[PDB]
């Protein structure tokens, strides 16, 4: 024998917990809270915001809100069967 | 380039390495408001330029979204696009015209 | 303790926006080089012999 494995610094619930924290400030505040103390806001204009950032104008989305909802919730759902079907 | 809004930074120099003060913008003294995605005047939704809709209660302004500087809705802070009811959150409002006026002295 | 608990007032109409703002310079260290040692083999391991 004579080895060792030494644990972690910080415990995985640790991580998932840092990981919730910065899921928590991005869902609430976008990324004002990166550049100092976090500032509330809705979530469409935090997605209006990051769609003027990409050349789309505010309206494209507060006129589209369902479809780009219905389209990121079965995205997201679509993940986790693309991450658990695929075992590589 | 540090924590914050980047605005610039200055090199300086060490032993056997570099350092960086990085100049950032960091904002502070935040207030509430209360904001909407558009104003609809006519039946006409009219959306932010550069800015986001806040209202103190009374009155409703628009801001950079950055800094608070509340300035009054007109025809140069926003622009049409659609009617009112597409919008979901939409508020009701007045949006002033500059030209109307002088037109009319 | 892996920070100061917070919660942020979200709601479907409410914002915060900033009022004034705060100029921070801050330091950034990154080495560049190293000491460039040289060793000579031969003198090393066996010298004058």
């Amino acid at each position: 024998n004579g080895l060792t494995v030494l644990p972690p610094l910080l415990t995985d619930e640790m991580i998932a917990q840092y990981t919730s924290a910065l899921l928590a400030g991005t869902i609430t505040s976008g990324w004002t809270f990166g550049a100092g103390p976090a500032l509330q806001i809705p979530f469409p204009m935090q997605m209006a915001y990051r769609f003027n950032g990409i050349g789309v104008t505010q309206n494209v989305l507060y006129e589209n809100q369902k479809l780009i909802a219905n389209q990121f919730n079965s995205a997201i759902g679509k993940i986790q069967d693309s991450l658990s079907s695929t075992p590589s | 380039c540090g924590k914050g809004y980047h605005l610039m930074s200055f090199p300086q120099s060490a032993p056997h390495g570099v350092v960086f003060l990085h100049v950032t913008y960091v904002p502070a003294q935040e207030k509430n408001f209360t904001t909407a995605p558009a104003i609809c005047h006519d039946g006409k939704a009219h959306f932010p330029r550069e800015g986001v809709f806040v209202s103190n209660g009374t009155h409703w302004f628009v801001t950079q979204r950055n800094f608070y500087e509340p300035q009054i809705i007109t025809t140069d802070n926003t622009f049409v696009s659609g009617n009112c009811d597409v919008v979901i959150g939409i508020v009701n409002n007045t949006v002033y015209d500059p030209l109307q006026p002088e037109l009319d002295s | 303790s892996l920070g100061a608990e917070n919660s942020v007032a979200y709601s479907n109409n409410s914002i915060a926006i900033p009022t004034n703002f705060t100029i921070s310079v801050t330091t950034e260290i990154l080495p560049v080089s190293m000491t460039k040692t040289s060793v000579d083999c031969t003198m090393y391991i066996c010298g004058d012999s």
